[PDB]
């Protein structure tokens, strides 16, 4: 029982793969509670090696994802692979583990899928396994900076919200894109772009922070950078130039369900970067105070930010407070905090984390965001302000 | 002093 | 020719009236080019004082507007009186002066009228006066801080624009309202609130600064402060309170005609004020560089701001610039600068100043804003993003 | 040092 949770890994590229440089670590620090037991990759040659470089003692490597899906040694499987192969992958996992009955958990990353209905589906599906907990990687939620704001507010430190203002950066939808960057990231049809991911990530944490969902909203999407600069490995740019069909900027406003609190948010696509302002900020106007979060990298999900707040200690005598946590490895720290939420509940099914302070978010959550994101999309397109108050309901 | 996350970094890890 | 422009004055309350404290001084430094020759006010009692206190040598006072509208001694009249009475007034001035022909200029203040329609009309009308130049008071346009931006950009100091970000404050649509403040400011129907005035002022300067008009846009208007706090003369709040109709916050986003450059703008109603940020800010994201204006009072039209810009000196070697003009009296300085624009042309008819650097804005300008403002209003209401690319016509 | 315009002032002149 009090016996590691054995992770099966889909997307373990090698010793220097994304997940290698993030999840892997998340599970060292939890060696006590998690064990990596299986690695799927489509060439055995590659699993074996990853196991080598990393010395995964308990790992055994797979060639088939059916092959995988079956190992009645995996209580929980992680899926961290391109989102366009997110639908493919997952689903099979699902249908090809029905017999496996210690698989109790299936983790996946934001964006759950690459199209709502495509994830809608993966959702509709997830649903049947009486015995399954799903998990979306909205590491946004676990950030000392986020939780902290969230606690500040909740306790009436800043009163009732008034206004909210935002800012972000996609990174690579700038006037500059990097040598190594995946063309797909930029294939319109990818299902990967600013909103979807970056913003999706962002906004959600806000709906998360405030802890109120949206009621109605408006969105507008721009494409004025139709060709970009290529960067040599060092970042020095190069006379060479490339095509984007994923958008360069999006504007969005909406009225928060709770309070009719209004929200302003302008998301830049990349470079050049704002130089007279933080490229990442959340400006919350409270009634007894203010709370601002600021990053130079709009990747809150991954970023170590800083939090300034001001207002009443408790919730007339207002106070200032600066919350920044020097050298905290958000990059990895953050996933780690989601693995604990999981361990917690396990060594200690759920529906969605929602607005709850413990637990972790689910495909329910993955979905609601997803759902809401189509909105954004439909909204710009339709050139109308839509009501996103049923987003949170299903059957 | 605040060691915040710089995109430049971000680029490295990613 | 060469001798003072004689201003007829409507709304010259006394030696301690708005105008008093603004227009009068714009004319005192241009005593050389402007003389104030007539004061309208309903009771004669009131003009004469004003005069004797201000020592308006050339002033001669009126009881009737028509009385006023006729004095062929006035080349140009300035109407600075409540916007609601804006329509009434002006209209008459127009029909009664037809015979007067020195009347060559009619100055009026943002907002031109209180309802587009109202304004539309006054415009439709202004039009017949082949000899008449109309002047709306969007002092926004004449601020060192705006022109400077304007300059910087035009000369491709920040490249093409990418994004724009904005923040404002109505000041009195806060959780707090001052003893003196006119009830009508807060009476809905007034045609006087955040958008109309404060924001209309603002946004325009940015259409003005960027020098591009809107294409499409979206707006959403809030009313979550339905009863506010009364403030004792000193600002000390008091247990007394009153309802508000005019709205407490308005969100707006739109795509600029030029570039399809996108625009984000959140406008607070008033107090309490943003304490972690400047209550007034323009964030322009250029290609080569950035430009940021910031005030603590969202009254740019009135405000002495500061400008930070950073990018290429000319337009690879970027550079930083801090444009703030210590103790500039924007409050008065800015009407003064319009007066100039007028003498210029005068002592040196026009359609709109539009994007131009010289000149000064007209009812045509007054209008476009106006027209565009309805848009925002119809927008929220209709809960739809409408195209504002005909407004300019 | 910046002498900017404070709303508090604004209120006085207006």
């Amino acid at each position: 029982s009090s016996r590691p949770i054995r992770v099966g890994f889909v997307g373990l590229t090698s010793g220097k793969s994304w997940v290698a440089k993030t999840h892997f670590l998340a599970i060292q620090q939890l060696s006590s509670q998690f064990q990596i037991v299986a690695l799927y990759n489509p060439t055995l040659k590659s699993s074996l090696q990853t196991i080598e470089q990393l010395q995964l003692k308990h790992a055994t490597g797979f060639d088939s994802l059916e092959s995988f899906a079956q190992y009645k040694d995996i209580d929980m499987i992680v899926v961290s692979v391109k989102v366009p192969e997110h639908y493919e992958v997952v689903k099979n996992i699902l249908e090809h583990s029905s017999q496996n009955l210690n698989l109790r958990y299936l983790y996946v990353e934001w964006a759950l899928a690459a199209s709502v209905q495509q994830a809608e589906e993966l959702y509709s599906i997830s649903q049947q396994r009486a015995n399954l907990q799903t998990i979306i990687c909205l590491q946004g939620r676990k950030s000392p900076y986020i939780v902290r704001a969230k606690e500040l507010i909740s306790e009436g430190c800043i009163g009732d919200i008034n206004s909210i203002e935002i800012s972000g950066n996609g990174g690579w939808y700038g006037y500059e894109r990097p040598m190594r960057s995946p063309e797909y990231l930029y294939d319109i049809e990818s299902g990967v772009n600013l909103i979807s991911n970056s913003f999706g990530h962002t906004i959600d944490v806000l709906q998360y922070i405030t802890g109120s969902y949206f009621q109605k909203i408006n969105a507008m999407i721009s494409n004025n950078i139709p060709t970009q600069f290529l960067l040599d490995e060092n970042g020095k740019r190069t006379k060479e130039t490339i095509s984007k069909t994923c958008p360069d900027h999006l504007l969005f406003q909406g009225i928060l369900e709770n309070g009719k609190v209004p929200v302003s948010c302008s998301f830049k696509g990349g470079t050049p970067v704002k130089k007279l302002t933080k490229n990442l900020v959340i400006d919350i106007h409270g009634t007894k105070g203010d709370l601002k979060i600021e990053g130079d990298a709009g990747f809150v999900e991954i970023s170590n930010l800083v939090l300034y707040f001001y207002g009443i200690k408790n919730g007339e005598e207002q106070t200032m407070e600066v919350f920044h946590l020097r050298n905290y490895n958000s990059v990895v720290g953050n996933i780690l905090r989601i693995y604990e939420s999981i361990a917690d509940y396990h060594f200690l099914k759920f529906d969605k984390q929602g607005f709850r302070f413990e637990g972790f978010p689910t495909f329910k959550d993955a979905i609601i965001l997803h759902r809401l994101i189509d909105a954004v999309f439909r909204s710009d397109k339709e050139e109308k302000t839509l009501d996103v108050s049923k987003i949170m309901i299903l059957e | 002093l605040f060691n915040t996350t710089t995109m430049d970094d971000v680029y490295n890890y990613i």
